[PDB]
């Protein structure tokens, strides 16, 4: 119904460049929960040039995430954000490969 | 269908007409339920 | 009234296990041995079978 | 674009049609929790979603019967390729369709004096052999009772004619679509029991502090007078053993540390979907969700 | 939803009419509950399943 995926007239992800601090932005993601925000922030903490990775829900009844990234120079929020998403996608590839391998050892 | 009212202890369909004294014929008891006709009804399994 | 499908806490389907539960208690088993025979390991389902009140029979007798 | 990528490992202990256990390691806790939450609430399943009752003359009511029909599990192996019925161009006729909206039928009546009960095996499905009612709890498994899920019981002048329409949904809309019925994981402990403190204290104290454990974790090897961890995976993190070691004042005796990796899953299923199919659909829906949130279009 | 219609009367013809409606309610966010020990409350927050704390059996 309307609780699920974002209707027409609103983006899925809305970017916002923070004003008062250099190397700082706030990614306001629609239609999510702790599932994606948690794995995104814990992938961000394994990076070198990142400084601050968190998410919070502006009301616990409403179904959206706001993520914040403070980074150093030699990078940006955009670079480390897309680095996080792509490396999580690669790990899900390698995990699906391992699981479909291990299913085959129940050989029928 | 007509109204087709059902008695309480007879079980017989009197098929009542315009307002008399409420009293089941073939007897004297005065219960007179109303029969459910054959319709459709919509429900959400929730 | 009838046994509920889907044990309220976890979600295992228990809606078919009622008559075999009555038969296992009918034979000679106690309730722990019966629930271990049907294979219900967590207590969220055991509390759902041991405390069920079956009221459909009293309704079937009082209709006509 | 550096590496920034950790390499998981899977090793399966047991695997049956509706059960699994695998020792996932070298991944973080949040990934395991993501797999758990997707398998409980995100993976879709076909279930009954609409009921038209033509005749009902039993002692139960309409919403009770519709509520029991909503919870009967249907086999959902074409549900990943079906579509949400709000997203279908066709099928605006409250009936059968081919990408959603399987239609069912049910009629039963008793003319004997033997108290006929209406079970799940009286639901006859149009669009057959793809979404029937589930039978694995009856046949192919000698678990409890082949009669299946009882819906109503009836007498002579009693009948029940209806027509149900199944659809597609996920567990966040209602509990009837969640195919999990158990999804959980746990850590696994690192137990580093000292041997130069264990030979100090006496044999009655040995057999006492082994006895204080509520699960059989340790074992008493009487032939060498020593103790032995025989099952780490039954430790439940309640500290009663180390608390009695504290009350006995022998510190540095045993220490127990949960390892950062090594997440032992335990996956069950209602029988609508197989277990390995649940894990693979979870990984695929995580990839679809990670796909739909990229800002790759505008780099600057 | 209408459940039944009952039409009775009295000795001096005083015709009586009875109509019963039916409803199904799930407990909403304002309802009151209690234990067996005089410890009552109001349901204030209905929470989805995967956010509760779970034990090693998954309860
Ligand atoms: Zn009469
Ligand atoms: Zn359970
Ligand atoms: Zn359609």
């Amino acid at each position: 119904y309307e609780r699920f995926v974002v209707p027409e007239g609103t983006k899925k992800v809305s970017y916002e460049r923070d004003t008062k601090i250099i190397n700082a932005a706030s990614f306001t993601i629609e239609r999510e929960d702790h599932t994606i925000g948690n794995i995104v922030r814990m992938q961000l903490h394994r990076d070198e040039n990142v400084l601050f990775a968190g998410y919070q829900l502006p009301h616990p009844l409403k179904y959206k995430i706001i993520v914040r990234i403070h980074t150093t120079s030699q990078s940006s929020p955009m670079q480390a954000y897309n680095q996080a998403i792509n490396d999580l996608d690669k790990e899900l590839d390698f995990l699906k490969s391992q699981f479909e391998a291990e299913v085959a050892k129940f050989s029928n | 269908e007509p109204v087709t009212y059902v008695c309480g202890d007879c079980g017989q369909e009197n098929t009542l007409k315009s307002g008399d004294v409420i009293q089941c014929r073939e007897c004297g008891y005065r219960i007179l339920y109303k029969k459910r006709t054959r319709r459709v009804v919509q429900y959400e399994a929730r | 009234m009838i046994i509920p499908v889907r044990c309220f806490t976890c979600g295992k389907v228990i809606g078919n296990k009622w008559d075999t539960y009555l038969d296992l208690l009918q034979a000679d088993y106690t309730e722990g041995d019966a629930l271990d025979a049907i294979g219900l390991v967590r207590y969220c389902c055991r509390r759902m079978l041991m405390t069920h009140v079956d009221l459909i029979e009293k309704l079937l007798n009082y209709n006509t | 674009g550096a590496t920034y990528q950790r390499f998981p490992k899977v090793k399966i202990r047991e695997l049956k049609d509706d059960y699994a256990k695998f020792e996932l390691r070298d991944t973080d806790v949040s990934m395991a929790n993501a797999l758990r939450r997707v398998m409980i609430s995100e993976v879709p399943t076909v279930a009954i979603d609409l009921v038209e009752i033509e005749v009902n003359s039993s002692v139960l009511n309409d919403e009770f019967i519709a509520h029991r029909l909503g919870l009967i599990p249907l086999t959902s192996e074409r549900a990943m390729s079906m579509r949400f019925s709000r997203d279908c161009d066709a099928c605006d006729g409250d009936g059968q369709c081919e990408f959603c909206s399987v239609e069912f039928r049910l009629s039963a009546k008793c003319v004997t004096d033997q108290t006929l009960d209406v079970t799940s095996k009286d639901l006859y499905s149009a669009d057959p052999t793809v979404t029937p009612v589930d039978f694995g709890d009856s046949s192919g498994a000698d678990s409890s009772e082949q009669r299946g899920i009882i819906i109503v019981k009836l007498r002579r002048g009693q009948e029940l004619k209806l027509r149900a329409i199944a659809r597609k949904g996920i567990g966040k809309d209602h509990a009837k679509w969640s195919p999990a019925a158990t999804v959980t994981f746990m850590y696994e402990p690192d137990i580093i029991i000292n041997e130069d403190m264990m030979d100090t204290l006496t044999d009655d104290e040995k057999i006492d502090l082994i006895e204080s454990s509520p699960t059989k974790v340790f074992d008493f090897d009487a032939v060498t007078r020593q103790v032995v961890v025989v099952d780490p995976e039954a430790y439940t993190y309640d500290e009663e053993v180390i608390k009695k070691a504290e009350a006995m004042g022998k510190q540095g005796l045993i220490e127990i540390r949960p390892k950062d990796d090594s997440f032992i899953f335990t996956v069950e299923s209602t029988g609508a979907v197989k277990a390995s199919q649940l894990v693979l659909n979870a990984i695929d829906l995580l990839k679809q969700k990670l796909d739909a949130v990229r800002l790759s279009d505008d780099t600057v | 939803i209408v459940q039944k219609v009952v039409l009775s009367s009295n000795d001096d013809g005083k015709n009586y009419a009875t109509v019963s409606l039916r409803q199904v309610r799930s407990p909403c966010l304002g309802d009151k509950f209690s234990s067996m020990h005089g410890q009552k409350g109001v349901l204030g927050y209905i929470e989805e399943q995967e956010n509760f704390a779970f034990t090693n059996q998954g309860i």
